[PDB]
């Protein structure tokens, strides 16, 4: 480290940084493995020992919740490991084929997770996803189109129903869902706003994920003024299935 | 499927939100609050309210003292003409002290005003750091934002204070000016060899590039899965839905590994913080330790003798 | 090989070319036909770089360099031993990038999500193509592309920069630098905010988005929201690269190679409001 | 060797074969243009 | 159903009539301007200059 | 409607108008090219400038 | 009554065919422009 | 040695093998064409 | 069954065809190499050709 | 020593072995080609 | 069962075929190295070749 | 000492050991090859 | 913890030990040959 | 002293110890190799 | 004095103390190696 020697302070500092950065990469890859481990072995492999990879998954982590409850991750009860799928070939890495109806079985792009069957409660213990008719003090900013009244068309031009309400998110003010009355049923379903183009044809709402006649199959809510997280996830997955199975 | 989530389609409007009640030990907020239609097209429409207490007011006062010193010197250097001031505003500056004064307090027209402006700007920046820490603590949250801000503060101090100290002269510092400080950057690179061959400069550039890369990736991913409710990153971690599952599986089938709804924000934090840290280290090493970076690169096989 | 929740997503379909022949996984990686193509292109490029290095004087990692052709060849094809290896490595790299983007498109189709990620990668591909294809063509010869070397393309950057007076006065360059620094700032802010909401102070419950709005309304008086921050991040990161590509397009093809950017700004100093 | 169409599907094999052949022809022509003796546009270099 | 744009047939035909008239007046004025500009200084030189 | 949102008769009307407009564009382009050839003929003699 | 348009869909073949054809035309025109003998814009570079 | 086809699907193994072989052939041809003694188009440098 | 999904009969049939094709490939390669050596030998001496 | 296959999957160990061996052979061949004494294409002076 | 999931019979069969192939590979490599030494020797003296 | 295999998985231990040993050997060979005295390919010239 | 029986652990340990020992023997012979080619550990004044 | 293992998981402690030891050993080796008196490969100069 | 451990969990404090001590020892050794009088490998004449 003397003047003239090959070793000097700058390269010592650089190697110190290299060691620190290796440590940081290990820490980050360790934090990355708090969901989805241990792995599920493929076909033709041993199932006696678990596969975890070389950065071993860390110990479970506990979060303190508002009411006083706790939540331990990984969330192993959200996986849904047994579904209606059959392997398309006996070798490892082969895709699966749905045995039944992918819209109702929840596989592929129409797959949902087993979330808690309660609504998100917000900072005052009242549900945040709420119809506008049950949120006192909120309106629709008349500068933008009013979807209430517009008909809804599927990916095939057929009209599936009409818009009767807009479900909003309290504490994050935003339109999250549209309530759709089906054509000939008097029943109500939900349509996620990111799946709809409001005013694509001048007086209509275009949904290019499912065909107009499939709105009858959208899952429904238990109560008419609140939605649980499981129901939200199912309603999103139903429209996600049409991206691949609407044909 | 055809609606990209870039702009809000229909905006919802309600009453203004006062805010979460503050932990005891803080002043009351303000009450003025308004809404903006254009800000609501991309994000949130509510503007305000703001919280001002002791630290924020003192920070603003010191920062304006420094800004006023700089501006009055810029007007005096142009003979107080506002026409000639507006004509060439980006070419004016408050120069650092002259090299013949060391670390003493120089005359006003030769470095004293520069030193006073630097002192008051530094006090302002430290008070704003204290304000970030205090506002984060007053709500029961962590302090990750203030410790990310500390790295930028450290690079600023290395550029203006630490390296001049270790070099023994105030003249090694940048001027207060738009184009003059770019000229100072160029001359700093030219004066100490070639700054491309400073390895910590290379690491800092790598982390800036990776910061842009990762923030583009994260934004695109969250916008792509927002149809399944992906933007609620906090609830998706306490109760994993299908949005984060699809987000993780995309990157797992793409590049072999993935993250969680929380660890990606740690990747973000660290790649953002490591840019000014490595930058400050490289700046502190330049001059006090190494005075010619190309000779260092030739010594360690970075380039042929050329 | 599958995550604990992955099995219900590994369904068949969603390809562009090839049908169900390449519709499988190798470990975690999906393959498709574009995966085969991109690994092929990458391996050919790496083998070509290694062959070009064997013909050179050193195996030093920092001194490896694949140099572009000489200016005497114009926009034609150069001999393999005197510039053609650079051209073929460029072709292979472009192919690898395009096939990577298309494989990402296939993965998006299979999962049922938006196509924002390949669209955002297209901007980086566009910047690379601007650096190695568009600007060399507008200038006249392939000799204007940068070398494929860890420390020789930095010398290319510095020589190109000093070929225009001081490159700091390029206005598109200034806008791009502003966007890059703002992107870094926003990434730090977003990461720290989410981490502080998920890991609160000692003895506190996990916070909510209302706390996240409140902390930035208390700090600076405004908060953009949870979807707004991701929109803004994508916007900033893409605008930086767009304006850097513009910055390089106007330097050389528009402003001559012996000109100065500092003297352009004199258009402001010569306005008749104050010029005489 | 008719047994090849029992292992493969002609509708996809034809696409793959045509793309591969187009790419190979492109490669060979590009390599030929790189030389001086076999350049059929400018001819031999000075 | 209805129009993809929202305009009925009558509104469409009216907008089209006004659009055609405006475009035609624009084209006529441009042609006169070009005749005048040619009379000032022509373009399209010979292969050796003007 | 349909995938695009048009009927078959509407599509045929659209196609007729598209074709006739494209044809007029092509004929005026051909006239322009004849004029341009008469002004400055490309494809000159053995060594033209 | 050619079965080729029974096993192979035309609307997907045409777009890829047109992409490849347009790319090839662009490539050939560029290669011709980047030469001295067949540059029709000005001519030889003297 | 026929047992190797009880572990690997012959279709995809065959196509991967062909891709590998084509890449290897291309690399060897480039390497040989890049030398001076084994350039079969222009010949030796001299 | 097997990981591949084939039976012993199908495996042996495919193996016979595979060996035949591999051998014809090797034969053509050997002929090509003999021709290339007659064109230009490699492996020089320590002082060159 | 046959017990090594009561621990590792033979099917994937075989592919990993193939990849490792091919990479090693390529590395060695390039190392030889980069030297002067063992360059078998153009010869000593390099 | 076993960690790999195989039985002892399958392990021994695979090991027999593996050992055979590995030994043929080793023999071919030994012959290649003898020929390569006959072409160039390596391991010079401290003063060169 | 045999009890260490009641703590760690032997598969991951063996894979880690093999990767580590290969990396160490390759690094030692490369370090020797870059010297003048212990360069066995071109000799002690440089 | 590992998931191994005690007998499996002892058998793995025995085989591991013998493999390690044979590897060490091969390395020692390699080093004897390498020293015979060119010794290292020079003197303070050079070789 | 045997109680330290009641405080730290033996697996993590052992892996971290081995990594630290190898890093220290290779760093000392490279520092010695960087000098001139203790360079054992090419010798002093 | 044992009451200090009622404020700090021994594991975290012990890890931090070991990291701190190691870093301090490294820095002191390198400072000593930097000088000319206390360099114990090459010696004086820096
Ligand atoms: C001559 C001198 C010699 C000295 C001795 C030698 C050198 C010693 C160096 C010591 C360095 C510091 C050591 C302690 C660090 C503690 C960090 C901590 O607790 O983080 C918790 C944190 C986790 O917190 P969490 O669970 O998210 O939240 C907990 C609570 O909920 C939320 O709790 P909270 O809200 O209270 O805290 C939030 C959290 C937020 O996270 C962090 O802050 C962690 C990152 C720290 C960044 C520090 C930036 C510093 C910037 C410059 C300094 C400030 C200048 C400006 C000052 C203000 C000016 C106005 O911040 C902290 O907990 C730390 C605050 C202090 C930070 C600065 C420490 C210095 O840890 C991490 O995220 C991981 C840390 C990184 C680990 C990487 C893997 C190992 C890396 C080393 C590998 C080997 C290296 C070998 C080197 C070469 C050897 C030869
Ligand atoms: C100078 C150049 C510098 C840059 C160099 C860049 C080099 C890029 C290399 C890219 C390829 C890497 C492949 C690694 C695969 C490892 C195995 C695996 O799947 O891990 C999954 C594992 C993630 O899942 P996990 O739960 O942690 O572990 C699951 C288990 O692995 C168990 O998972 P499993 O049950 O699914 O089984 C996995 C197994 C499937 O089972 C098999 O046996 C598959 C058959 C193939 C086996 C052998 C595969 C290849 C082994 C490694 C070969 C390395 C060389 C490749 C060629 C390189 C040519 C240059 O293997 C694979 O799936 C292999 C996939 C690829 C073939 O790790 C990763 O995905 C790692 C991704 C790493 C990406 C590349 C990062 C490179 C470095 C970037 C920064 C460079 C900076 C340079 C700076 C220079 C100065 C300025
Ligand atoms: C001074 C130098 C000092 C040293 C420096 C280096 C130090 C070491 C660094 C290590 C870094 C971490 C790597 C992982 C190590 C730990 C692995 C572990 O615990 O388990 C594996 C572990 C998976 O654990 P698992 O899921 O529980 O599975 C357990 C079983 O393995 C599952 O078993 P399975 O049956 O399901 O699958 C088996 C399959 C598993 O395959 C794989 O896992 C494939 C991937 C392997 C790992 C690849 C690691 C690559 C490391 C790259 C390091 C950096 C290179 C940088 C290059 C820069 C170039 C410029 O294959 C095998 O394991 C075969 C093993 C047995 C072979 C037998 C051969 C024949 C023996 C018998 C001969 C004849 C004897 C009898 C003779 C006759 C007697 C009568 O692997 C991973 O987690 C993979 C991801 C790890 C990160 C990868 C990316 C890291 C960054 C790379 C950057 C560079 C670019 C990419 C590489 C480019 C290379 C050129
Ligand atoms: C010719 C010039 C040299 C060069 C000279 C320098 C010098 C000198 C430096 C850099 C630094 C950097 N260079 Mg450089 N750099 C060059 C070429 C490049 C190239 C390129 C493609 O060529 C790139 C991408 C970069 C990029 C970078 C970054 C990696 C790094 C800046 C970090 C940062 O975010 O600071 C921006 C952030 C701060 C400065 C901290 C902010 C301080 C606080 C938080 C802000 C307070 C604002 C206040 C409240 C506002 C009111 C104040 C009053 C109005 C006055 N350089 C060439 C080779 N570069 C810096 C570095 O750290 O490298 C070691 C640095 O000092
Ligand atoms: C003396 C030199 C001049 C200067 C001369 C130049 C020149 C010349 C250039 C720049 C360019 C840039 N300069 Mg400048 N610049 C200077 C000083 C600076 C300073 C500073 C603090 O002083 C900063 C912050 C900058 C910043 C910038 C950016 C605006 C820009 C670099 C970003 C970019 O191009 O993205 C583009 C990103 C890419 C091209 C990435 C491509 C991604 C590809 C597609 C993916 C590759 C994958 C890989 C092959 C495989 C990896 C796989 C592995 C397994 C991981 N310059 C100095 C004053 N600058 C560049 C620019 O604007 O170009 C557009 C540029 O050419
Ligand atoms: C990770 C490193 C990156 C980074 C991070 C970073 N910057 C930060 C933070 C973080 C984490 C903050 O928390 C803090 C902040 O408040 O952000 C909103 C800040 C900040 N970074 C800032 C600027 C900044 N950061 C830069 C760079 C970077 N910051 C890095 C790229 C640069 C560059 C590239 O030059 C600049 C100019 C400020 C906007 C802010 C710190 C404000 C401050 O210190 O104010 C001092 C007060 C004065 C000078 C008085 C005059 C008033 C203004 C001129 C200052 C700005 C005030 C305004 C932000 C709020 C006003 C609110 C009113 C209602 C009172
Ligand atoms: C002739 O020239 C001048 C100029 O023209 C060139 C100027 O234009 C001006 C500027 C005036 C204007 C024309 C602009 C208009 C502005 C005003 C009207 C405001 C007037 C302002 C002043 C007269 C002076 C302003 C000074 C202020 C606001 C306070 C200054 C305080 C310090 C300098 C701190 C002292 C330095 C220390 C202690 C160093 C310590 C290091 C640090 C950086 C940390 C400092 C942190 C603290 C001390 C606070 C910590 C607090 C905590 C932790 C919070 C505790 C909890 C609470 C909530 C309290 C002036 C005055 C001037 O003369
Ligand atoms: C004796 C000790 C105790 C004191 C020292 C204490 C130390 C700690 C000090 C250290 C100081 C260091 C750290 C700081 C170094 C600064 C560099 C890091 C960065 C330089 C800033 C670069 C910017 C681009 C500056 C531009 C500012 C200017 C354009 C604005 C002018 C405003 C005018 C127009 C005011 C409007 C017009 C009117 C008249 C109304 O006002
Ligand atoms: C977050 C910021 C906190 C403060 C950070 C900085 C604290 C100060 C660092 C410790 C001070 C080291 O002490 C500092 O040593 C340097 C380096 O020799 C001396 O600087 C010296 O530089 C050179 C010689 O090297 C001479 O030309 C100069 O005249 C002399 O001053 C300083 O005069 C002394 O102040
Ligand atoms: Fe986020």
């Amino acid at each position: 480290m003397q003047p003239g020697a090959y070793l000097d302070l700058a390269q010592v500092t650089l190697y110190v940084f290299w060691i620190f950065f290796a440590g940081l990469l290990f820490y980050l890859r360790r934090e990355d493995k708090r969901e989805g481990y241990p792995l599920v072995a493929d076909a033709g492999s041993g199932t006696r020992l678990a596969k975890i990879g070389v950065p071993a998954p860390p110990d479970p982590k506990t979060y303190l919740l508002r009411g006083g409850a706790t939540k331990t991750v990984p969330s192993t009860s959200n996986d849904r490991p047994n579904v209606a799928l059959t392997p398309a070939a006996p070798w490892p890495g082969a895709p699966f084929v749905p045995t039944g109806n992918p819209f109702a079985d929840g596989v592929g792009p129409g797959s949902y997770a087993q979330r808690a069957d309660v609504p998100e409660l917000g900072l005052d213990n009242l549900p945040i996803i709420v119809p506008l008719r049950a949120a006192k003090g909120m309106f629709l900013d008349p500068r933008d189109p009013n979807p209430v009244g517009m008909p809804v068309v599927g990916c095939d031009g057929v009209v599936g129903g009409t818009v009767t309400e807009v479900w909003v998110d309290r504490a994050e003010v935003l339109a999250r869902y549209l309530e759709v009355e089906v054509a000939k049923s008097r029943k109500r379903v939900l349509l996620p706003v990111p799946f709809a183009l409001i005013n694509d044809p001048f007086g209509k709402v275009s949904v290019d994920a499912i065909r107009g006649d499939q709105f009858a199959g959208v899952p429904t809510t238990s109560k008419g003024d609140q939605v649980s997280k499981l129901e939200e996830d199912k309603i999103c997955a139903y429209y996600g299935a049409g991206t691949l199975y609407a044909t | 499927a055809q609606y990209q989530n870039i702009f809000t389609q229909v905006q919802v409007e309600g009453p203004a939100y006062a805010g979460v009640p503050l932990r005891p030990g803080s002043s009351p907020r303000e009450t003025q609050t308004t809404f903006n239609y254009w800000l609501g097209k991309i994000g949130d429409a509510q503007v305000g309210p703001v919280y001002l207490g002791f630290t924020g007011v003192c920070s603003l006062l010191c920062g304006f003292v420094a800004i006023e010193i700089i501006g009055l010197n810029m007007l005096a250097s142009v003979d107080w003409s506002p026409i000639e001031f507006l004509r060439q505003f980006c070419w004016l500056a408050l120069e650092p002290p002259k090299p013949e004064y060391g670390l003493t307090i120089p005359p006003l027209k030769e470095g004293g005003w520069w030193l006073m402006a630097g002192f008051f700007l530094t006090v302002s920046i430290a008070l704003w750091w204290v304000r970030t820490y205090r506002r984060s603590r007053a709500l029961g949250m962590g302090t990750h934002v203030s410790w990310a801000f500390a790295s930028a503060i450290l690079l600023y101090l290395a550029l203006g204070f630490i390296q001049p100290l270790l070099m023994g002269s105030w003249s090694e510092a940048p001027p207060f000016g738009v184009f003059p400080h770019l000229d100072w950057t160029n001359n700093f690179s030219i004066k100490y060899g070639n700054l491309y061959y400073n390895p910590f400069h290379c690491l800092s550039i790598a982390f800036l590039y990776g910061s842009a890369l990762l923030f583009a990736m994260h934004g695109a991913t969250i916008l792509a899965v927002s149809r399944y409710g992906g933007e609620r990153e906090i609830e998706q971690m306490l109760d994993r839905g299908t949005a984060l599952e699809r987000a993780a599986l995309f990157w797992r089938w793409t590049m072999g590994f993935n993250a969680t709804a929380e660890s990606i924000h740690r990747w973000a934090w660290w790649f953002a913080v490591l840019c000014p840290l490595t930058g400050a280290i490289g700046i502190i090493l330049t001059g006090p330790v190494v005075d010619n970076w190309f000779d260092w690169g030739v010594k360690h096989g970075l380039a042929p003798p050329r | 090989a599958m995550l604990s929740f992955e099995k219900k997503y590994r369904v068949r379909g969603g390809t562009l070319i090839g049908g169900d022949l390449f519709d499988f996984w190798v470990g975690p990686f999906y393959v498709g036909i574009f995966g085969v193509m991109t690994v092929f292109f990458a391996l050919i490029g790496i083998a070509l770089i290694a062959w070009n290095t064997a013909l050179g004087p050193t195996w030093n990692l920092w001194q490896i360099s694949v140099n572009p052709p000489d200016a005497k060849y114009g926009l034609g094809f150069a001999p393999l031993a005197e510039g053609g290896i650079w051209q073929w490595v460029s072709i292979c790299a472009t192919g690898a990038f395009v096939t990577w983007a298309l494989r990402e498109v296939e993965i998006c189709r299979k999962l049922g999500i938006g196509f924002h990620v390949p669209f955002a990668f297209s901007f980086a591909i566009f910047a690379y193509v601007t650096l190695v294809v568009i600007r060399p063509v507008l200038m006249g010869s392939w000799s204007y592309g940068f070398p494929y070397g860890i420390f020789t393309h930095l010398d290319w950057v510095s020589n190109t920069g000093y070929s225009y007076g001081q490159f700091h006065y390029n206005p598109a360059h200034m806008i791009a630098i502003t966007f890059f620094f703002t992107t870094c700032l926003a990434l730090a802010l977003h990461g720290g905010l989410v981490l502080s909401a998920l890991n609160p102070d000692r003895g506190e419950p996990v916070k909510s988005p209302e706390h996240e709005n409140t902390v930035f309304r208390d700090l600076v008086g405004y908060s953009i929201g949870t979807i707004g921050i991701h929109r803004l991040g994508l916007f900033l990161a893409l605008s930086a690269v767009f304006f850097s590509a513009v910055c390089m397009i106007i330097s050389g093809p528009v402003l001559a190679e012996g000109g100065s950017w500092p003297d352009w700004w004199n258009w402001w100093r010569n306005l008749p409001i104050w010029n005489p | 060797m008719w047994r090849i169409w029992l292992l493969f599907d002609p509708r996809r094999a034809l696409v793959l074969l045509f793309v591969f052949l187009f790419g190979l022809a492109i490669i060979i022509h590009f390599i030929l243009l790189s030389t001086s003796r076999f350049n059929w546009l400018d001819g031999p270099r000075a | 159903d209805g129009s993809i744009s929202g305009l009925s047939e009558a509104e469409a035909k009216e907008f089209h009539s006004i659009f055609v008239t405006s475009f035609f007046l624009f084209i006529v004025v441009a042609v006169v301007a070009h005749i005048l500009a040619w009379m000032w200084r022509p373009w399209l030189p010979k292969a050796t200059g003007y």
